[PDB]
């Protein structure tokens, strides 16, 4: 079949700027289509026959290409343009899509608003103990979270989870959850959450003593 | 001639009222004659089929009454022609073309009885022939009949009333008024000089003829093919290729029909007894094939919807194609009264269908339906053989009502009619008139 | 409008089989070709097959014999897809799509919302909802961050709102991580201190696969 | 004669290969030119509405920038004609018809720029004129251009290449290949003597032009009417009567178009400045009516689907008919570049629809749809005025795809073309050539 | 090609009801549809017609909203709303597809019919009692069975035997009205080798109450 | 509106006869249609446009007429042609149906087949008791039933019901239903229905004693 390797898998750009994503093939292809995907929403047909726009597509988009190097371009980008773009071809059979190109807003760097939470009096009755740490609303996304128990490292039993980029303020968020049993939780006294970012060299520490 | 023109320009479209009313009665009579002719043909095909039921136990007697019942009707038809009207043989369009050239007589007191009953025997016996042959000649002579009866004079009335009858005759054979008029304008008018044929009068006669058909034929269509798919622009090149195939077969097929006219004549020499006996074997072959392989016989209208629906295997289509080429030459070249027009539509449908089945499997990215190539090929043999592409295209259109295929139909017709020219072929009807006019002089 | 609404997805055990249904509305469902496309978790789109309006031709991707089976009921205005001998690789979001073209190079005209198909040996399990209130040494100030932990459920999805959809601003719901055949996710709301604990902040969780609806109030501690 | 005939038959249909290839390039160029022409008109109609939005607050300034924006474009078109190419006024079909008779010159170095840009002003300002006028003449001249450039000789190549360009021009204006070729065969070829116009070459040029049109216009049809009802045999007499009304109105309308050419000539005498200012007032009238009553202005293609679905009241239809009769004469008789062919389609549709509304109420046992008479009347003025009935029928067919109405369409057309004859009318295009050639010898 | 009308039954006088006829088996649009009705034992009477686009809607000489005819070409369904219903409105309502020949229109295909009963009574389902030969199966070459359908309202009920398997040998008798309730009987005749060896069941269906009964014939003992 | 009147409301014929029924109109009508309604069936389009047969109508049917009078003829009627026939016009709006022509078949004599049925155990539980008596497959339609309880004669509480003429064998059937309470039914002993018909000089009498 016909491998369509979209080139910039992830990319960032600020509004009012020019974006150009690509699409390459192992054999020659004719008249490529492009679909835009917002997460939680069906794909929409955006550009067909290399260059033609669809009824409703703002004219700031533009496709071009030939042979084996097609492209999608946004002269002056906007915020409602953040999504995922897949190049699809049916010049040969069967048809093939691309891996996708994720396009995200770029903004001023932000520091995370860190929160730490003890296990509820209701989980402990079940014998479980999850310590949840929230790192909310920050940019960029590359971040490090670090768990300390009574001033000591702990790398086992931790589950992190990042969000997709935010609708409004276009920041991020993350949750680090340290799950233990009710008994291990009661052997120790302090629980701290260390966030290593880029907006500072001194990590943000949030902690609580079980008393 | 600038001053001459101004007089003619200001006098345009002033057909004499006498020609108009007489074209009205011509169309009315031609419609009734074409209706009655078709009812007769169908009625004889019933009896022949109903007779095969009374003998469906004794299979040898079955195959024997199939051959004999059709040979009698075939012989009866050949005899009526050789004995009373030799110019009612074959199609009859070349004779009507001659008559418009003022080079052949319209012996209507002879042809009307002979051609009518002659066709009933050949068509009703199940020979591979069309009704349009008969109905066009019948309609032309009928136009002459009212010219003589009412003693209208002039070149206009003589050429007009002959033309309207011939157009009304083709319309009534296909329920295709627009194709009827185009046939006169593009193929049958004198091709090398001006004529006084009144177009408005041909219209009146075609209307009246078409109305007569609808009174006795409504609710049932000759060819029902449904609504097929559309044709994307990136598919057009496939229809041009199909036309190029038709462009080489067209002339090759014209050679064979002409060539087999000669070879079958060697068999009987021209003797009214050997000739009629020769037509009895061909007519008996068809009534037999009509039972043991229906698609090899008959006008072919029945197999057109079946082929377009992809209901035939590739094997059968190739089979059907060869068989029907054989049975068409044998029947038409033998001299029986009846056309070659309708059998050529079936050949184009079948051949087109096969091309589509191959194209469908070579290009799955095109999302093809083989039927669209059957419709484009239906009128392609017409364009390659008789070289009247504008008549075929609008005729096929009128019968299948799939206007979204006008572009591939037009491209297939051009490829056919271009490659027939460049491979040295001739319009079949023009080539038959030519050979008729060349023997009606070499007898001096 | 033009609406493709596909259904029939959920959880099936390996080696089993399912039949997805796609409901068309808003156009003449005949005359069009339909198609199926699936998207694995965190991957790209992949074509399954296509079917013409009269079911005379049905193309499939290069993948296994009686694996996929596509059919249409034009009278019902409905498209179907059967998957047999289902592996974990068939765990994906399945897209219903109508086909069309311009110059003749076909594209995927209008898509449906989608149907999710999870292929796991694990069993449907309801969620336990735990409130995350700030500890007794809390940082009493402007915006207070609250939360609720939805733990140990299968399969996806769960839905987390706040005050029945009132508190939409400042809500972060996180993707769910899998661990030992159960899912876990957390949700966060950031509200002004004038609101909490003054008013009442509630976490509404719904897990329809186990018929679970529950509201969890976030009350302060000690 | 029988000697000559046998020789001619065996040499029939052998168009020179040189003529065929040149017909292919003729249609290719005519398609692009006709495509670009329509895109130009639309681009100019765009600007006019976008300007009315920036000034949609001051309704008095609104109505004024509608008049002014259209008067300027009209004047630009009138000026380009009188100054550089006087025979590029009006339709242009009579000019090409003359050229095939070898009685009028094809000044392609003059007409191509003038007609093209002239029409953009008149058509883009919203005047009641058709695109076919330009594209037929533009298309004919283009066929002459490649005859001259490639120095092909003979009556055939001169008559053929001119004919295919004109047919290719009509096709691209309606997306109607069959109507393009039939128009050459029935109306535009020399009507009183044999000619060597090759039909096979007209085909090639019409295809290539139509392919060019489909590349820039696909998925959207000029006129979409859906599938209408059928016509029972006992209803046919209603269509013959409708044609008879068109048969008496045809010549009456031919008088007015010819007569108002004369009356409007008195206004300016022939002076390029009074003329252009008059064309600026007619072009401005349309841009005003085009906003305050759109159906009274424009080519009329937009009001055909609305009328055919019975979506207009009887009151509105008669207004539209009267209004559009006025604005059609005022625009075409003024001499502006553009056809009268298409505006006569709108006239037939509107008139038929009104007739159908009466038939619905007079004969409820027939279960009629007014749309079927709109389709039969659409091409009926064509049948009565220009007297090309076979072309009108196949043109309406190709644009409306309602073949089940072929019989009532043909009966309406015959009643029109029969009663126009019997009421003493002439083919308008032939009658305009007549008046043009009568000034060329006085 | 099938037309299946519904919605009929019992309505209080002066009231209103909405019958529905669902078409299937043909291009439902591009076809005029009509309503005809037949009073009990009386003749046919046109009610109305409607074109595909619901632009033209013609009624018999009636009042304002006496009859209201509509269609839903998406559901392929025809409707008919009757209002201020009265005695002369009790009839059998036929859905009918329209067409023409030379041009004079006719009712091409009709449907089974739905029954409307104007009355102040009560929709009562039937009691089905089986009828088997008494303490003397005087076995000739054949035997006659039956069921008795008593106490239902309104009309009609349909009686079949073995879901339509036993076709020949069946007589169903017209209902009789007494005390504002209907009663009928069905009469099947089967060979003696086929009973009680094989099974004979009586299948009563009363649509007005959505009730079906499948009673089996027991030999008395 | 046009008033179509059909000549005989009822007519009888023996198969092989030439049946003819007329439809007359108050003013001139043209191209009328005929519908056949067999007992228990929706009407079927039979003859349309005065003399055209619908698909599958046997050739023994034909239509005719003009202006005021129109006729439908059966040249050699058959027993299966028993129905009610309606004419209809739509040459004038509003269209109108005729009154119907009921065609009854005459045939050879057929004697009835009497069956008598005691109350069911189920109906005895519900309080009532219906004694049912079937008289099946006889010709002519004229028949006289007659009930007797322990020798006496009962005429109170008897309901008879007649089927229409059969479409194939042209016979008639009847059912007599003696309805009594559980009490009155049990204070008597022997029940009998007596069938008196033309085919016999001595009545057919079937009986059952409650024990
Ligand atoms: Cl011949
Ligand atoms: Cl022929
Ligand atoms: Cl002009
Ligand atoms: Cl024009």
């Amino acid at each position: 079949d016909i491998v369509l390797t979209q080139s910039p898998a992830i990319m960032s750009a600020a509004p009012g700027d020019k974006v150009t994503m690509t699409c390459s093939a192992s054999s020659s292809v004719s008249y490529i289509h492009w679909y835009q995907q917002k997460s939680g929403t069906s794909p929409k047909r955006w550009i067909y026959d290399t260059s033609k726009l669809t009824s409703g597509v703002p004219v700031r988009f533009s496709g071009s290409g030939s042979g084996t190097s097609y492209s999608l371009t946004i002269n002056t980008m906007e915020a409602e343009d953040a999504a995922t773009y897949y190049c699809q071809q049916w010049s040969s059979h069967p048809q093939t899509f691309g891996g996708g190109t994720k396009l995200e807003i770029l903004r001023a760097d932000a520091a995370p608003t860190v929160s730490i939470f003890p296990p509820s009096s209701e989980q402990l009755t079940s014998g479980g103990a999850s310590v949840v740490c929230f790192l909310n609303n920050f940019y960029p996304k590359d971040i490090n979270v670090k768990w300390k128990i009574d001033g000591s490292e702990r790398q086992n039993g931790v589950l992190n989870s990042w969000t997709d980029q935010d609708s409004k303020d276009s920041t991020y968020s993350m949750s680090s959850t340290l799950t233990l049993t009710k008994d291990e939780y009661e052997r120790h006294n302090s629980y701290t959450c260390e966030a290593t970012h880029k907006t500072s060299t001194s990590p943000i520490v949030k902690s609580f003593n079980r008393a | 001639r600038r001053r001459q023109l101004i007089r003619q320009l200001l006098e345009r479209d002033k057909t004499p009222l006498a020609i108009l009313f007489m074209a009205a009665v011509v169309g009315t009579l031609v419609g009734l004659a074409a209706v009655a002719f078709d009812k007769g043909v169908a009625w004889l095909q019933n009896q022949r089929m109903g007779a095969l039921v009374h003998t469906a136990d004794n299979y040898p007697l079955l195959l024997t009454v199939a051959f004999l019942a059709s040979a009698v009707l075939a012989m009866f038809g050949y005899f009526l022609v050789r004995k009373y009207a030799p110019e009612a043989g074959g199609s009859g369009i070349p004779e009507i073309e001659g008559a418009l050239e003022d080079q052949r007589p319209v012996r209507w007191w002879r042809v009307l009885p002979v051609k009518f009953f002659g066709g009933l025997g050949t068509l009703g016996g199940g020979m591979v022939l069309g009704r349009e042959g008969p109905t066009v000649q019948i309609g032309g002579n009928i136009g002459r009949m009212v010219l003589d009866i009412f003693r209208l004079k002039g070149d206009e009335a003589r050429h007009t009333l002959l033309a309207t009858g011939a157009a009304a005759g083709l319309a009534a054979a296909f329920n295709a008024p627009a194709a009827g008029i185009l046939f006169i304008i593009e193929e049958m008018r004198p091709q090398f000089r001006y004529t006084l044929i009144s177009i408005k009068a041909v219209f009146i006669g075609v209307i009246m003829s078409t109305i007569m058909y609808r009174i006795f034929n409504h609710e049932v269509a000759l060819i029902d093919v449904g609504k097929l798919s559309d044709a994307p622009l990136n598919t057009l090149w496939l229809y041009l290729i199909l036309g190029i195939i038709f462009g080489i077969f067209g002339p090759i097929f014209n050679k064979w029909v002409l060539g087999m006219q000669d070879l079958l004549h060697r068999v009987h020499g021209g003797n009214i007894t050997k000739w009629v006996l020769m037509g009895g074997a061909i007519g008996g072959l068809c009534g037999l094939l009509g039972f043991v392989a229906p698609a090899t016989s008959g006008g072919g209208f029945n197999l057109i919807p079946i082929a377009t629906a992809g209901n035939f295997s590739m094997g059968m289509l190739v089979f059907i194609f060869v068989a029907r080429v054989i049975t068409t030459l044998l029947c038409f070249s033998s001299g029986a009264p009846g056309g070659i027009f309708a059998p050529m539509l079936a050949l184009g449908t079948v051949l087109g269908t096969a091309f589509g089945m191959v194209a469908v499997e070579l290009f799955p990215q095109y999302h093809l339906e083989a039927g669209t190539f059957a419709i484009a090929g239906m009128g392609a043999l017409l364009a390659a053989s008789i070289r009247a592409p504008l008549t075929g295209i609008i005729l096929v259109l009128e019968m299948t009502d799939n206007y979204q295929l006008i572009l591939p139909m037009i491209i297939t017709g051009l490829g056919a009619t271009l490659l027939a020219q460049f491979t040295g072929g001739k319009p079949l009807y023009s080539a038959i008139l030519a050979r008729t006019l060349a023997k009606q002089e070499a007898e001096q | 409008e033009v609406r493709l609404l596909e259904s029939g997805g959920g959880l099936v055990q390996p080696g089993g089989s399912l039949k997805l249904s796609c409901a068309a509305s808003g156009f003449d469902y005949s005359r069009y070709w339909m198609s199926w496309v699936r998207q694995a978790p965190g991957k790209g789109l992949k074509w399954i097959g296509e079917i013409n309006p009269v079911s005379s031709t049905i193309n499939y991707t290069p993948s296994l014999k009686d694996k996929f089976i596509i059919s249409r009921d034009n009278a019902k205005d409905t498209l179907y897809l059967q998957i047999s001998k289902v592996r974990s690789e068939d765990t994906a979001l399945y897209y219903c799509a109508r086909l069309y073209y311009g110059y003749g190079y076909w594209y995927f005209d209008v898509w449906g919302a989608g149907t999710t198909v999870t292929v796991s040996s694990a069993k449907t399990t309801p969620p336990s909802v735990y409130p995350l209130a700030p500890g007794s040494a809390a940082a009493a100030a402007s915006m207070v961050t609250l939360g609720c932990l939805v733990k140990g459920y299968f399969p996806e999805p769960v839905t987390v709102t706040w005050n029945s959809g009132s508190l939409a601003a400042g809500v972060h719901t996180f993707p769910a991580v899998l661990q030992a055949a159960l899912y876990t996710l957390s949700s966060s709301v950031t509200v002004p201190s004038s609101s909490w604990p003054s008013e009442t902040v509630t976490c509404n969780v719904a897990h329809p696969a186990s018929s679970t609806k529950v509201d969890k109030k976030i009350v302060p501690r000690a």
